[PDB]
């Protein structure tokens, strides 16, 4: 049967992993202790137990993990430990401490995959600008290429704000991830925690929001993701469709992801919550879930995962619809520039919550050129902070060489061209 | 004698077919546990053009159910009808598609096909007198257009003398479903081109348009509309099943319905499809029933039919009726309009007609037009491919399963010249 | 008339020839205590072919069991059946085999063979007219293998004019069950080659195949290969205990399926066998059992028949049937595929029919194929074995028991001797 | 019927004797005050008593076998006992206090033959190291040899390990063991100290562990070499059947000894526990009970011997996978690499242990050219110790004499060249 694996890197990753996995509980019925076949392997006491690769060098939230409630859930190997973290180093992290643990890692995901029979792929949860998160997981992901080639390799990274951000080595990292997963990722799903914010003050109404609630509504999206392997419904998607439908060319490779209807208990009343309604929400620009203009660039190919109560003929008018506003750019070369998929299982609600009970909820991915801008404006950065050598005895005394800064600028400098000729 | 092998391959080719063994089995009084519980000889005479009989009274359909991924199959058997089937005539993948034509036709399905072929031997060889087989498949995914195209390919190689026919469900002009649709429902008709002798050609907008405009239903579902499609596809197999006065075939159908060997490409309807408000205030009369057979409203492609001409049309009548009256209306319709019928072929209406009525119905009617019309489908998808193709976009997908460009010149070709021939005689 | 007197040897030989007693029990309506509690006057009229009456309408088995340890025969006696053995019919040693061809052979097994031989001659001295011997064991081991072939040659040099036959169970190409398994499979094979008159090759891979891939069986045990075993050897000799309209016999068989007297190993099949979900899927007609005999999926070596040639094989069909249809059934497989028949023998197939079904079913067959297929078995058991001899490996075991390099030197011969003659008729 | 005497020599031995009759009690129901044929002699009034011989120079172990739990189980002969050890020295054991006791213990194991109707041979328990366990066990195999001949005489014995030991004439008294038990000991199997504490702290997540611990482990080992002799099951093994199947050449009689699953209580839920991960995890190099990497070397013949729930279509399976991997290399002249075993009763638990309830274990004998490197290991110690004739006096002034210990090296170059030899 259709099965895949999650891994989840870093601490953001960890903390978005334990939001999916309790909303993956929710969904099933599973108990807090134990008591399918896509997510949970089960065994012979009424026992179901996640498909999971949990990673960090920091002992402290996957010490957490250990001790909280969903303790007895996961696996006591699945949920992995180091003895000291990167510290917003990639160098650390894809050189000097991931080469102790990243064996480990790999003998988990071989074992995990013997216990399946039709494994889709793997689902990664990591950080661009993290030291873990950029470094750790590049590694594991060029050693995963080396070793399954044709397994489906799905990414969901935070990617760093524009006018926010909590480290100060940021671009540095970010770019090294980006150039060393540009010929091993197949598809890089991308969230921005601004954005988030933004969504949060201006839809649901909400104005003192923290981390806990930014992970549950990552969890929502990745769980409409995933929503077509564990239910039945009219289109049913697959993992490795995404790869035939958002990659135009094998570079460009990094979509949008965004969540409709987000929106809270008082103006869920009040809104119809109709599906063309819930589509346009998806198009609109301030809804994105990143710092990007959708007006400043050209959709190339979009995906639609309508979850719930819907039907096809509506959906479809929407999209029509949808395709007559002049806007909503699309290239020239993309007319069909649209998938869709659909599910009778409707979403699913967290107890003490943000999010209301909707009868029907759509998940929108969308790879366009307004991503360039914000590659653009990463460069700059960089090229801001390398100019004076800032940093670098940090990165260069733990592996690292002058030249491969210039080479990951190069490598950014051609990813830009090609979306320019896209563009055109 | 007369025995039909059904295939269904991918999602929309098992939703449609389960759809379909359903509508049979009801009209042949066969229960979801093989069991007959009807009330008339006719029932049972010719029940073997479907089904096969075992220990039990028991009935089993030939039919085959393929699949690179098991969801679909695991929701059809978990389905009313779906213990009706043979275990054994599941036949599925482990990996999915991808709406990849090339991972269909060339390396997942290619793994999968032998196994497929053996089975479809095993029926083969259980009929007294095989007619052919039906397939039905979407032409824009990767199962049921790759995979789909390559059993019809080693089936016609394997039984080139039986007829092969499939009901193909292809992308519609305003909102596609897949961003690669463009490349594989172009790869799959170069190959059906070639290797089909009919093909009927469903549009889901069409059905849409049918369910919103004529049956006035506010929310349509998938089922109602391969409710739909099942409907049409019965008809055209009636006059195997039952008695009637002009007993039609699917050979017979062939030869009125294909005047050059590549034009095969039919656009389907079927009548009457009334709102259920507005029931009592249709009376159904014959002529009434050409006319809505008839109107470019209740056809199922995504062709304006006004904007060409018909070579010829086939309409197959059931329940009981005045030949004489259905032979004027077809004089009446040719006469008045001399203009949408190519004035090389008089003649260009067959009809046929069976006794025996679909359930809950007088009358029905189901209707076959071969019209140069459907150039507009095929010329629209070629502008689509084009788009894409001179920019190489999405290909990587393709030549990384060892495609090459020279095949979709190939196809890109074939397609130029299919339209060119339908102009031809537009 | 016709007594036929069993014997099992070793581990393997006794829980094969355990479950072979029960299923003839079964058939006879003989319970576990030797009570007859049939409803067929039939059922008693040829029960003295495997069963000896006693007092008070008692019936034990002609069976002798014999191994070199007590555990299998102590665990077949606590068994269900096991209790309707003579005692005295238990012969058994002290000190095991050590899956050890030459203690089986010469040393062990030639202290405790004079005791069997008496018990044996007992045997056949209580039959009016004895028709031959029937052995199970393996060809792998040491007691089965070097002790069996060791009665075997004293029974042929004792009973020379009446029928030998083994149901040999030989090692599997892809997962050995010992490491010494070529240097005794090829010691006892050499030893079979002149002194039996029929051996059945039964391969575990083949059985677990069957029951994968045809039974659908999760989870099989033993127990179950060795019912379906058991069900084989059954067929054999069904003509023997049963009316009829062919009447088969042991030698029957025995002229019509071998051609040169070297050239005596059967692949054995069974039908039919069918998954319980899907039971009332499929039709019981002769027909469709004919193509399940035929299918290589359905056989019980560790062959791909399609790889040589049917010097000939016999059907034994039970139940009720048309002959005319079983006939024409045999012509057409002749007909169409004549290229895997050798085209030295016309009409390379045998039919016999017995009209008494087993239980459970209404029609059964049982295919026995003597194909020249069957030297892929031997070479493949030849490489191996040189692959240890030429380094001598494990020969230190043999030679310590007075073996000599020159015997294995011949047996190597023999086996290449029959290889050239299979390949001849390939 | 089928009889065994266990004979168990030294301390080591005496320990591992002690766990091995526990384990054997809790499996047949019999209390530690006597209230199975195979190893419990039983007499006239419903008791049951052990068929062994119990051998110790120094009084010390077996005064406390007498005075502890099982002391009614045992008979007042069985046990042995001796006035002063050897200390370490094969010399005070093979030549000047073993030919004291040496005739009492033959005596013994005559009368326990002659209560048996079928002897299938022995299990001796001893030390390579030891003083005792080297030189007195090497007597007692010769004279074993000299009296029964084709009576199966397999050895359990404690081998050395590389980088860890506790005596410092510890390579001289093994190398002695070698020469004077290489025309006798039909089967030597083998377990090292440091291996099981790696295992301890791998697979068991325990880091503090003692000697009971592995003796216990040791014990299980040999319940399921010999479970079928006590219990019904397909693919009933013999004692006699070993010999045959892992000695291909006379003197080439070192088997290693692996068992798995060992695992604790909290990843025994998480783990599934299926034949086929249990047959790989066997031939994992980190698993096995041995300080050798078996990458570093080629499996002549391996022996494996399932114990509880195993369908063998599975065991068929997961043999095929094995032979399958590039990677496990085996030797040209061995195809058929494989020895099965079954049995219907599972493994047994022991009260204050560190194992858990399991549906289905394995226990694998493999020999195989990866002890060559040991054994070279172990020569290259030698040298470096009688280079400088060190401690030599002591061996000498009980018996030995100066070329005896050049014999054995010549013995030991000839074995390492006939491994050498069966590697290509
Ligand atoms: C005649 C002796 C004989 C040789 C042949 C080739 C025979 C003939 C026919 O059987 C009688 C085949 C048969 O008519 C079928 C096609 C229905 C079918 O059974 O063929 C097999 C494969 C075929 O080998 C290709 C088979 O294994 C086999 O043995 O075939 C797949 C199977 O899937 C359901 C089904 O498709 C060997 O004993
Ligand atoms: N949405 C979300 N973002 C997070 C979370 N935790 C951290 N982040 C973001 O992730 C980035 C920091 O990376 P971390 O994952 O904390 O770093 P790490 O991977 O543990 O790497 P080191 O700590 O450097 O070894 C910042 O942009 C944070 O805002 C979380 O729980 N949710
Ligand atoms: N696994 C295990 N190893 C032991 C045990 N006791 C001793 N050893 C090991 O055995 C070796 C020492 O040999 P012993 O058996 O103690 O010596 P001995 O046979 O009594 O000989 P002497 O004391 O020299 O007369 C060392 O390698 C110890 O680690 C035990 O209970 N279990
Ligand atoms: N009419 C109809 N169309 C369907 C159905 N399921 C999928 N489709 C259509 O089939 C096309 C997608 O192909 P699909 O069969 O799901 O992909 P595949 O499994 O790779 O062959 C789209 O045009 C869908 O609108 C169905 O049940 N009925
Ligand atoms: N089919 C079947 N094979 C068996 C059985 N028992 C053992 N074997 C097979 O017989 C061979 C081992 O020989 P065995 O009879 O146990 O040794 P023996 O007692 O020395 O003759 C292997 O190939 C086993 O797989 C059984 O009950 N049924
Ligand atoms: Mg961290
Ligand atoms: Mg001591």
């Amino acid at each position: 049967m259709r099965e895949c694996i999650s891994i989840h890197v870093g601490q953001a990753g960890v903390q978005i992993g334990n939001a999916c996995w309790e909303l993956y509980c929710l969904e099933h019925g599973i108990q807090p202790d134990g008591q399918f076949n896509t997510f949970f392997s089960e065994t012979g006491a009424g026992k179901h137990v996640p498909r999971a690769v949990f990673v960090d060098l920091e002992p402290t939230v996957i010490d957490e993990v250990r001790t909280g409630t969903y303790r007895q859930l996961f696996h006591p190997e699945q949920l992995i430990t180091g003895k000291e973290d990167a510290a917003n180093n990639y160098a650390r992290g894809h050189y000097t401490i991931g080469k102790e643990i990243i064996d480990l890692v790999l003998d988990r995901i071989r074992k995990l995959a013997d216990q399946c029979t039709g494994l889709q792929g793997f689902l990664v949860f990591h950080s661009f600008g993290g030291g873990t998160g950029s470094g750790f997981t590049s590694l594991l992901m060029e050693r995963l290429s080396v070793d399954y080639g044709k397994k489906s390799k799905l990414e969901f990274s935070i990617y760093p704000a524009p006018q926010v951000s909590t480290a100060v080595v940021e671009p540095y990292n970010s770019i090294l991830t980006t150039h060393t997963t540009l010929e091993h990722s197949d598809c890089a799903f991308m969230v921005d925690n601004e954005a988030i914010y933004d969504i949060c003050r201006r839809n649901l109404d909400i104005e003192r929001p923290t981390y806990t609630n930014l992970n549950r509504l990552i969890s929502q999206i990745v769980s409409s993701i995933t929503a077509s392997l564990r239910f039945d419904g009219a289109l049913n998607v697959d993992l490795t469709e995404f790869q035939t439908n958002l990659v135009p060319y094998p570079r460009i490779h990094f979509p949008l992801a965004t969540y409709a209807p987000v929106i809270s208990a008082e103006k869920a009343y009040h809104e119809q919550l109709s599906v063309a309604e819930i589509t346009n929400a998806c198009f609109e620009p301030a809804n994105q879930m990143v710092k990007c203009d959708p007006r400043h660039g050209k959709y190339m190919a979009c995906c639609l995962l309508y979850r719930g109560d819907v039907v096809p003929k509506d959906v479809n008018a929407a999209i029509a619809t949808i395709k007559t506003k002049r806007t909503i750019q699309f290239v020239d070369w993309c007319p069909t520039g649209f998938k869709v998929g659909i599910n009778y299982q409707p979403p699913t609600v967290v107890p003490g919550g943000d999010l209301a009970k909707v009868q029907r909820a759509v998940c929108m991915l969308s790879n366009t050129t307004a991503i360039a801008e914000a590659w653009a404006r990463l460069d700059h950065k960089f090229d801001l902070m390398y100019a004076k050598r800032a940093f670098v005895h940090w990165y260069v005394g733990e592996g690292m060489e002058e030249g491969e800064f210039s080479e990951a600028r190069e490598d950014m400098a051609a990813l830009e061209k090609d979306y320019e000729e896209v563009g055109v | 004698m007369r025995e039909i092998v059904h295939i269904q391959a991918g999602q929309c080719g098992n939703q449609i077919g389960a759809k379909f063994w359903e509508v049979i089995s009801d009209e042949h009084g066969i229960d979801p546990t093989g069991s007959y519980h009807g009330d008339s000889d006719l029932q049972l005479e010719r029940i073997n053009v479907y089904y096969n009989e075992a220990a039990g009274n028991k009935y089993v359909p030939r039919a085959i159910l393929v699949d690179l991924e098991p969801g679909t199959m695991d929701s059809v058997r978990s389905g009313p009808f779906g213990q009706i089937f043979r275990p054994d005539n599941f036949v599925f993948g482990q990996s999915g598609a991808g709406n990849n034509w090339a991972k269909g036709h060339y390396t997942e399905g290619a793994e999968l096909v032998d196994s497929v072929l053996d089975v479809v031997r095993k029926e083969s060889e259980s009929c007294d007198c095989l007619q052919g087989f039906q397939l039905t498949h979407s032409l824009g995914g990767g199962t049921g257009s790759g995979m789909g195209t390559l059993l019809i390919s080693k089936i016609r190689e394997e039984y080139p003398d039986r007829i092969m026919n499939t009901f193909s469900v292809v992308p519609s002009p305003k909102v596609s479903d897949t961003v690669v649709e463009p490349y594989n429902a172009t790869l799959s008709v170069h190959q059906l081109v070639e290797n089909t002798d009919e093909t009927y050609c469903i549009d889901n907008e069409a059905l849409y348009d049918i369910c919103f405009r004529t049956l006035k239903l506010t929310t349509p579902t998938y089922g109602d509309l391969n409710h739909l499609v099942s409907a049409t596809m019965s008809g055209v197999t009636t006059c195997l099943r039952f008695p009637g006065q002009l007993n039609a075939d699917l050979r017979k159908l062939a030869v009125n319905m294909v005047p050059f060997p590549r034009l095969h490409f039919f656009m389907p309807g079927f009548a009457p499809l009334t709102s259920r408000g507005s029931q009592q205030y249709r009376a159904l009369t014959v002529p009434e029933l050409t006319q809505q057979m008839f109107d470019a409203k209740n056809m199922m492609a995504a062709c304006d039919p006004r904007h060409g001409r018909y070579l010829t049309v086939a309409a197959v009548f059931r329940g009981r009726m005045s030949m004489k009256e259905v032979d004027e209306q077809m004089l009446n319709v040719q006469n008045k309009n001399s203009s949408y019928f190519v004035e090389w072929i008089p003649n260009n209406v067959k009809t046929a007609v069976c006794d025996i009525p679909p359930r809950g119905l007088k009358m029905s009617a189901t209707f076959i037009g071969n019209s140069t019309a459907i150039q507009e489908l095929f010329k629209r998808i070629s502008e689509q491919f084009t788009a894409m193709f001179r920019r190489k976009a999405f290909l990587h997908w393709y030549t990384g399963e060892g495609m090459d460009e020279m095949e979709f010149t190939e196809a890109e070709s074939n397609m130029n010249d299919l339209v060119s021939e339908y102009q031809q005689y537009q």
